[PDB]
């Protein structure tokens, strides 16, 4: 029609990314009944305490407080530089 | 008289059909407000329009959480409102101040301070409740100009 | 080039000599200090470390490695401020022992 | 030239459903006016319409007509008057 | 002294009553020693629950499950 | 030992027990006591006379750069004998690295802020003040931030009661907005949530 | 420095209004809730102030 | 890595300033590009006729307190105060006592709905499954003195719908 | 006492410097009066001047009144300006509030010794 | 029985009922009412929206509002049914167009002495005014005095207090003066005989019934409302102009809210400096407020500074 | 000189920042703005809660992340805890929090270009934001404030749906961001509307302590997204965007290359998900399920409890900070050893991010200021820190 072409001279044709997802192929339901898999060592025999410890850790270490040729050791190694992500970098 | 009471159903009607309201933005219930302004649920011109300045409002909307260093200038831009005027506060920290109730520095109530009329309850109120507060507000305005200088 | 990548500085100017001049002006400077702290032990260590390497060899894009700075305008930054660091080392004495140790049962962390 | 190709199916759209009355006495509460197809049961006077799956949040809109606990004829619906079942339906939750 | 809070306001009450809603039940019966309730359904309601039956025939409602049980 | 269990690492906690260790070294006239923390942090205690130049020997080196200040925060600790506990938090840029720096004081003896050293403290230094009293050091403009204009009792301290004393109301009496004693509603129940029988054996205190 | 060394009992006051000489503290110790037998809730010093007037709403 | 935007030096020749000229000049830009981009007027006004529509919602969907109960009534509740323990609002206050029968139940329950902050958490806390967040945003009275709700609300709140309410459980209580 | 002191050394700096503000609260409180357009008079605000400096003077101890010092200079950095609408300045006087009955009697008939 | 501090949300025992409650005097005495803390019940005549202004000074629960037009019996009486004390104050200036506008001073506060009385409430008052003589002046003046002594037959015991004029900030009296802005400002009439009577304080009328309402023993005990310092001059006109430097009326505007050329203009031009054998504020203390503090804040016009 | 409060005006944007300007004739060259309109007393309320009863009061702490907060505290608690979460679970967190930069960067330029006066782009971008709550409804509990990441992982498993709804979505998204291009890039009353506006580039834009944009967009390129990880955080590609000057228009085009970034992290991270559980399996921390709460013996004493009081959490401090979509994120939470932590400190941006305006703004117009202070994206009460 023609109020169709006057949309489709300005701004480009789109005529589908509709800014609606009121029409159709918008997904309405879903049928099925859910069941969950109970999956990380929730079985027996084998899965038992005082393995999975996932709590009692100790004191954070003490070192050298109050009451030699070292290579001045950096806090870590520095940060490498980055690339230049070959897309369109400009 | 049937003469007399025939006129406020214009000026009673008028009053309830353009409300310029003011909307104080302090916290997370300043952004649901938006999304009424957005035109999903849009809330102009369903006999509202949108932002106004501070001298032309009908009703004041208290929306957030109020702190004592809010406390005088809320009461100064209520004195500027003309008359017929109504306070409406959407947001659960303005009818008891939510929680933050315990604190040292809020205000406990917004009722306390300025006499309001709408009470909207939740941590945001959905803005789908709150269409239906203001068409509450315009349904509580079933009063009467005409019989009251006409009984005293 | 003209842009320096980390924008607030300009290429100013020569490269291999700007630098050798802030080493050797730091290690005159490091003589002067009394000798019995270790701050001239690694200071002087790693100046010796970074000149050997700087002086004096093209290019400029290869003195970028085996000196780990920025671009080579920002590692005169790296020892601009470390010139204003060791001149301040001789005001103040961090060589001198420790002072003030905490009254005993202050550092244990459960109440 | 269509200013006649659409208006052919916007006359039976306008004129046929209702005539003169059942048209003039929808406009007046609000530009809601393009009647829907299909129709709910439930309960009073209120056929819940719906419509032709080609809207979503206004396909599935509600008519108020009357009365429904001893209010007033027309002019003052708040939208609670709904019944708590279609609060599983109208809010398109199922 | 209360009184004056609701003139004209009505006393928006409650009809039913679960004080005694428990006795119109049909009191169950088994012949057996000890019972589940997962009364209301599976995996809702209250949970499950053993009771001996036997002593004037009854069980005492679980507490739970509110229903008389008995045999 | 097993998956859901966080996987620990020994190569930054070689290098963060390497890296601060040769600190003490290098002034032994303000560092008191170096920690390692058992998951790559580390603490540097550091008695206040110190608390511009060891910054400033962190503003500036060849093999620590250090000039992100990101966090001034503040922590009472009651039953200390000295109260509070002023504790930093800085950022080397190119080494990626964290480390705090534990600074306690009291509240009348004050502290040289370090205005000059880092600019990023103009708002963090008034908030110490405003919230608990510690008076810092020659900073050009103390003012207050974050409170109202009338309180006397620096809140963030642990006598200061939940509410205050300054519950406020209106009143048509003339036109002011009015302060009063404060009156809730409601006691706010304070429970009592502490389970005995000790489940934590590493962290078990001097028997005495 | 500046040191100047001197002595005086730090009592500090204008932070609270008027209840320093109204109230009486109490410092004593939690002794096991006795419907069970944890002893974990000793070792710590507590306190607490006067208790006044609870109304009805 | 890396990205540069906004980085691109001029083309400063004879033909491509042309159109840099006949851009300010005649102004190319600003109409063919934003006269345009606005008209795109001619779509649907996505708006939701509010007394009349509705708009979607999700099975989860907080709300509204209610009380359930068993068939023939027989109060679900327990009492068993764990609602109140993680109200963060502590907007529940319950007083139990034993009813004659034998079984405990309650005196006062109450929820202050204006400081209850929905964070829900009673409704994932009673084991007997009692309190539940009813899916009806159905609100706004006129006093601070109305929205205190007792017990003899709730119960009738909670029995002014339940297929309401019984369907949303049904269809959600096997994920949780 | 190991501690340094903030800016007086012992009682001399001191006492010079709560005199030293107080002529300039007491050019103020006319300067005000007219300004937050509030009506009293003027009297009464000297005399509360002197209320607040006197009722603090049992402190046998630097650097608590040197404390009291940031304090009260901090007070004029919104006194000056206009910082306090019109509120803050009339919180000073405890005015709507009823009075406390201050007597043995009187506490008796009302209160559960409050 | 009273429990706890009566800042807020206290219960201090009393229950009163305070009709009227609209106009100027009416509403600023129960904003100390909701203050200490009671159940105040104000029934209001025809207003929703008049007392919206009213609401914040009880907190929650305090305040309770109801509908009654006083020529009907049960609205007066279902009301009070539930209270102690019940003071009355009702009442206002010129005929109406419909009203009788006598009686209303006669049979309204006996409408008042009905089953009211009976039904066991106690210090029961009235108001006065220190000026309604039987005597011939005025049609408003007089007429108020056949109230004080035909309708004191029923309460024996009230302890009805009598008023001189009040000075405050929304009154009509003062406030009949500087709304004179006109071709002449003239006084009345033209002369400095009588003027002026004794204008009390506003607050001196509020704080004077707080103590009479647990005083204990002031019923039939009347008092009288002593003014300031101490007579007054004719300078308050002419004090008028030198620091001045020279709710539900209608939708547009009231056609008839005037000067009103009558019994207006004397009503107030008749001082009558009572008997001071009456009590009746000093002892009912503390009453003590000049004129000369007060007259800043009522006062306003264009200059506002200088 | 003039003294102007221009900020508690309702003029639009937020009323509220209520400054002072001692404007020198037309220049401003000083400004000393007021902040405290929202202090609601946070860190001290937190000391009488328990570690999962304190929870929403991080979510509510912005006005716009609802899935970025909550990730810098159960992310600052499993630390202490010694857990890894179960990795069906760090897929989720990836995608809810690679969803919520698709609400900032949506917020800070419509709200920008509002302050600024432009209307239609506010009602062309909020329109398709509706798209987006509907997740949110379905699946937390709300429209934005859900208290659904707790510190045992995940809460609940996202239902059926959610996979052919998102690929719905973000397959026509790059279509609305290429309205805006054409509705403010190529403009030029927009460009000379901002351009060499607060050129803030030396060792005192970092000296002042920011955080990213108004960072590395101006220059040094630094970000936590790829020197420090989450969770399965670094298995996906992408990169990050560097404007060329130091002013706000080479910040501006940050938040253009930012929202195509997020696209194909969502267009990459659904090829990518294994089916498994939820929770922690321990239940020491995590609940147990509800099928399993009504069965057996063990399961409601490590149900009855874990609600009265909270988890057990050893003593020793720890900080963390992670990329909220404008800032870094510090919480330095202080832990004693039982149910209810101790000091919980949180730095938040705003903080170096308005403090620096005193830099920023001076040597230009009064027009200018309120220009300035939409490109920072200052949100109030989150300077509640
Ligand atoms: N102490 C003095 O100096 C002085 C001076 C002048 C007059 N008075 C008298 O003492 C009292 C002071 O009143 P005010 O200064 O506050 O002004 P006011 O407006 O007259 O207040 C008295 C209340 O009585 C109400 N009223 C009048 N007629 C009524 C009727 N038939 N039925 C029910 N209510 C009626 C009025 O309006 P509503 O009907 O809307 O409630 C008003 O609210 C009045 O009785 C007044 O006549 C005293
Ligand atoms: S609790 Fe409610 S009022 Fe307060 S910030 Fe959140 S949504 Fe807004
Ligand atoms: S929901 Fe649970 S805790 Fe709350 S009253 Fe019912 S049984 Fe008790
Ligand atoms: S609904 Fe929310 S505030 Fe109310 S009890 Fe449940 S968790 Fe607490
Ligand atoms: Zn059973």
């Amino acid at each position: 029609r023609f109020i169709q072409w006057l949309r489709n001279w300005a701004s480009g044709r789109d005529l589908q990314a509709k800014l609606q997802l009121r029409y159709q192929e918008i997904s309405k339901r879903t049928q099925p009944p859910p069941k969950l898999p109970v999956g990380p060592s929730h079985k027996l025999s084998n899965n038992y305490y005082c393995t999975r410890d996932g709590r009692r850790e100790a004191m954070p270490p003490s070192i050298v407080m109050s009451s030699s040729e070292k290579k001045a050791v950096s806090p870590a190694p520095p940060i490498k530089r980055w690339e230049l992500s070959q897309d369109e970098p400009y | 008289e049937y003469v007399v009471a025939k006129l406020d159903d214009l000026i009673n009607w008028a009053r309830r059909s353009s409300l310029w309201p003011m909307t104080f933005g302090l916290a997370c219930c300043a952004v649901e407000m938006m999304h009424m302004a957005a035109p999903r649920y849009d809330m102009d011109r369903f006999g509202v329009v949108f932002r106004a300045s501070p001298r032309q409002s009908d009703v004041m909307i208290v929306a957030g959480t109020l702190t004592n260093k809010m406390a005088p200038a809320l009461r100064k831009v209520y004195d500027q409102m003309p008359e017929p005027r109504y306070v409406v506060s959407m947001g659960s920290c303005a009818n008891g101040g939510g929680y933050y109730h315990y604190s040292y520095s809020v205000v406990r109530g917004c009722d306390r301070i300025v006499p309001v009329d709408i009470y909207v309850p939740g941590c945001p109120p959905t803005a789908e409740a709150l269409l239906y507060g203001i068409l509450q507000l315009q349904k509580k305005i079933k009063r009467e100009k005409r019989l009251r200088i006409w009984y005293r | 080039k003209k842009t320096t990548g980390l924008v607030g500085l300009a290429v100013c100017e020569t490269p291999h000599e700007r630098l050798k001049i802030l080493y050797t002006k730091i290690l005159d400077v490091l003589g002067h200090i009394p000798k019995n702290a270790a701050y001239r032990k690694y200071t002087e260590q790693i100046t010796n470390e970074k000149l050997s390497m700087v002086k004096a060899e093209p290019d400029v894009k290869k003195l970028e490695e085996r000196l780990q700075g920025g671009q080579i305008e920002e590692v005169i930054l790296q020892a601009e401020n470390e010139l204003s660091l060791a001149r301040k080392m001789i005001q103040w004495k961090p060589w001198e022992p420790l002072v003030e140790e905490p009254p005993a049962s202050q550092w244990k962390w459960p109440i | 030239m269509e200013l006649l190709q659409v208006l052919k199916r916007g006359l039976q759209q306008v004129s046929g459903h209702g005539g003169l009355r059942g048209y003039l006495r929808v406009l007046f509460r609000a530009n809601d006016v393009r009647v829907g197809t299909l129709v709910g049961e439930d309960k009073y006077g209120n056929k819940y319409y719906e419509d032709n799956k080609q809207f979503f949040g206004r396909h599935r809109w509600v008519i108020y007509t009357t009365e429904m606990n001893g209010k007033n004829t027309f002019w003052d619906v708040d939208g609670s008057m709904v019944p708590p079942e279609w609060h599983r339906w109208l809010h398109c939750m199922t | 002294y209360r009184k004056v809070r609701f003139v004209g306001r009505q006393k928006e009450v409650n009809e039913n009553f679960a004080i005694d809603l428990i006795a119109e039940q049909p009191v169950s019966q088994v012949g057996s020693r000890v019972i589940s309730c997962d009364g209301g359904g599976g995996a809702l309601g209250h949970p499950r629950v053993y009771i001996n039956l036997d002593k004037e025939t009854k069980t005492g409602t679980c507490g739970y499950c509110g229903l008389q049980f008995r045999q | 030992t097993r998956p859901t269990v966080r996987p620990r690492n020994d190569v930054a906690h070689k290098q963060l027990s390497a890296f601060g260790e040769y600190v003490a070294e290098i002034l032994p006239k303000y560092v008191q006591q170096v920690q390692v923390s058992c998951f790559n942090e580390l603490e540097i205690c550091i008695h206040p006379d110190g608390v511009i130049p060891v910054l400033t020997f962190l503003r500036d080196h060849s093999n620590a750069q250090f000039k992100s200040l990101a966090d001034l925060t503040a922590v009472d600790i009651p039953t200390r004998q000295n109260r509070f506990e002023i504790v930093y938090n800085l950022l080397s840029l190119r080494f990626n690295s964290r480390i705090r720096v534990k600074t306690y004081t009291d509240e009348l003896t004050p502290i040289e802020s370090s205005v000059p050293v880092y600019k990023a403290a103009n708002w963090y230094e008034r908030e110490i003040w405003d919230m608990f009293g510690v008076f810092f050091a020659n900073h050009p403009d103390l003012r207050r931030i974050l409170t109202d204009y009338g309180f006397e009792g620096h809140p963030f301290r642990k006598d200061f009661p939940l509410s205050g004393y300054v519950e406020l109301r209106y009143d048509d009496e003339v036109k002011r907005v009015v302060a009063e004693p404060v009156e809730l509603a409601q006691e706010f129940r304070k429970f009592d949530l502490n389970s005995p029988w000790e489940a934590f054996p590493a962290y078990r205190q001097p028997p005495e | 420095i500046t040191v100047d060394e001197k002595l005086d009992i730090t009592t500090i006051t204008g932070v609270p209004e008027e209840h320093i000489k109204t109230r009486k503290a109490r410092i004593f110790v939690p002794a096991r809730n006795n419907m069970q037998s944890g002893v974990n809730n000793t070792k710590k010093w507590k306190m607490e102030f006067d208790t006044r007037e609870r109304w009805e709403n | 890595t890396y990205k540069y935007v906004n980085l691109r030096e001029p083309s400063m020749d004879m033909k491509s300033v042309t159109d840099r000229a006949a851009q300010t000049l005649l102004w190319t830009e600003l109409i063919r590009g934003l006269g345009m981009t606005l008209s795109y007027l001619f779509r649907e006004p996505a708006t939701i006729n509010y007394p009349f529509e509705k708009g979607p919602l999700s099975p989860r969907f907080r709300g509204e307190h209610a009380l359930r109960r068993y068939p023939s009534g027989e109060e679900r509740c327990i009492a068993c105060k764990l609602c109140e323990a993680v109200c963060p609002a502590q907007a529940i206050t319950i007083e139990a006592e034993p009813r004659a029968d034998g079984s405990r139940r309650t005196t006062r329950y109450d929820i202050d709905m204006t400081k209850c902050i929905y964070c829900g958490f009673c409704q994932e806390a009673c084991p007997v499954d009692a309190i539940v967040e009813g899916p009806n945003f159905e609100f706004s009275t006129e006093t601070h003195e109305e929205l205190l709700y007792n017990k003899e609300k709730l119960l009738n709140n909670g029995d002014k719908w339940e297929a309401e309410i019984a369907a949303n459980i049904q269809a959600d209580y096997l994920y949780r | 006492t190991s501690v340094k002191p903030i800016f007086s050394r012992d009682m001399n700096e001191a006492k010079r410097r709560v005199r030293e503000l107080y002529r300039a609260w007491y050019r103020e409180v006319p300067n005000t009066v007219h300004l937050f357009q509030l009506d009293i008079s003027v009297k009464q605000g000297r005399d509360k001047v002197r209320e607040m400096f006197k009722k603090n003077a049992h402190i046998t101890d630097p650097r608590v009144v040197d404390l009291l010092v940031i304090k009260g200079k901090m007070e004029l950095e919104e006194t000056i300006k206009v910082w306090k609408q019109r509120t803050h300045v009339m919180r000073f006087f405890h005015e709507t509030e009823a009075p406390r009955p201050k007597d043995f009697l009187s506490k008796f008939y009302v209160g559960h010794d409050p | 029985i009273p429990h706890g501090k009566g800042g807020r949300s206290s219960v201090s025992g009393i229950v009163a009922t305070v009709f009227g409650a609209t106009g100027f005097l009416g509403r600023y005495v129960v904003n100390h009412l909701g203050r200490m803390g009671s159940q105040v019940i104000v029934p209001h005549r025809c207003e929703p929206y008049d007392t919206m202004h009213l609401r914040p000074m009880g907190d929650l629960g305090q305040i309770i509002f109801m509908d009654w037009n006083g020529r009907d019996k049960d609205s007066i009486r279902r009301a009070v049914e539930h209270s102690s004390v019940v003071i009355n104050l009702v009442g206002r200036e010129w005929e109406t167009q419909n009203f009788d506008f006598e009686d209303v001073f006669v049979k309204i506060p006996q409408a008042i002495a009905q089953v009211s009385k009976e039904a066991g409430v106690e210090k029961f008052i009235h108001i006065s005014h220190l000026n309604a003589d039987i005597k011939s002046s005025s049609k408003y003046l007089r007429s108020k005095a056949v109230g004080e002594k035909e309708v004191r037959e029923t309460f024996p015991e009230a302890t009805i207090i009598k008023p001189a004029e009040i000075f405050g900030r929304e009154d009509r009296f003062l406030n009949y003066f500087a709304n004179i802005r006109w071709f002449g400002g003239v006084p009345l009439i033209s002369l400095g005989k009588k003027t002026v009577k004794q204008p009390v304080y506003i607050v001196d009328v509020t704080k004077g019934i707080i103590n009479a309402i647990k005083d204990p023993d002031a019923r039939g005990k009347t008092f009288a409302f002593v003014g300031p310092s101490r007579y007054l001059l004719f300078d308050l006109v002419q004090y008028v102009f030198a620091v001045a430097h020279r709710i539900g009326r209608l939708f547009e505007i009231s056609p008839f809210e005037p000067w009103t050329t009558r019994d207006k203009v004397e009503r107030i031009h008749t001082t009558d400096k009572i008997l001071p054998h009456l009590p009746g504020l000093e002892d009912l203390g503390v009453e003590a407020t000049p004129l000369e503090l007060k007259a800043i804040e009522v006062l306003r016009r264009h200059r506002t500074y200088r | 000189n003039l003294t102007l409060n221009f900020g508690p005006q309702h003029p639009a944007a937020h009323g509220v920042l209520r400054l002072v300007m001692e404007l020198s004739g037309e220049m401003v060259r000083k400004c000393d703005p007021h902040i405290g309109l929202l202090h609601r007393g946070t860190e001290k309320l937190i000391e009488y809660k328990t570690y999962l009863q304190a929870l929403p009061y991080f979510d509510r702490l912005d006005y716009v992340s609802m899935m970025c907060n909550e990730q810098a505290y159960s992310l600052a608690v499993e630390k202490l805890l010694n857990i890894q979460p179960p990795p069906r679970a760090q897929w989720i967190r990836v995608l809810f929090g690679e969803i919520t930069r698709l609400l900032n960067h949506i917020m800070a330029v419509t709200t920008h270009a509002l302050d600024i006066g432009a209307m239609t782009p506010f009602f062309w971008m909020f329109e398709e934001r509706e798209k987006m709550f509907e997740f949110y409804e379905r699946v937390s509990g709300a429209r934005m404030h859900a208290a659904y990441v707790r510190p045992g992982g995940v809460h609940q498993d996202l239902p059926l749906g959610l996979m052919d709804d998102i690929y719905e979505f973000s397959k026509n998204f790059s279509l609305r961001i290429d309205e805006l291009e054409e509705m403010l890039t190529n403009n030029r009353i927009w460009r000379n509307r901002t351009v060499d506006i607060g050129i803030v580039t030396a060792e005192d834009a970092l000296n002042y302590g920011f955080s990213g944009v108004m960072l590395r967009g101006s220059g040094i390129q630094w970000d936590l997204r790829k020197t420090q990880p989450y969770d399965v955080y670094d298995q996906v590609e992408f990169d990050v965007p560097i404007g060329s000057r130091g002013d706000c228009y080479d910040r501006y085009l940050c938040r253009v290359e930012e929202m195509r970034q997020s696209i194909r992290i969502i267009s990459q991270c659904l090829n990518k998900m294994p089916p498994g559980e939820i929770k922690v399996d321990d239940a020491k921390v995590s609940p147990p399920k509800r099928a399993e709460m009504k069965t057996s013996m063990e399961s409601l004493i490590h149900h009855f409890k874990l609600y009265t009081e909270g988890y057990q959490v050893p003593p020793g401090a720890t900080y963390t900070a992670i990329e909220a979509p404008k800032g870094e994120f510090g919480v330095y939470l202080v832990s004693d050893g039982s149910s209810r932590p101790y000091r919980c400190k949180i730095k938040a941006p705003g903080f170096a991010h308005l403090a620096g305006l005193d830099k920023m703004s001076k040597g230009h117009m009064l027009a200018d200021v309120v220009a300035i202070i939409g490109t920072q994206d200052i949100v109030f009460g989150e300077v509640d820190r």
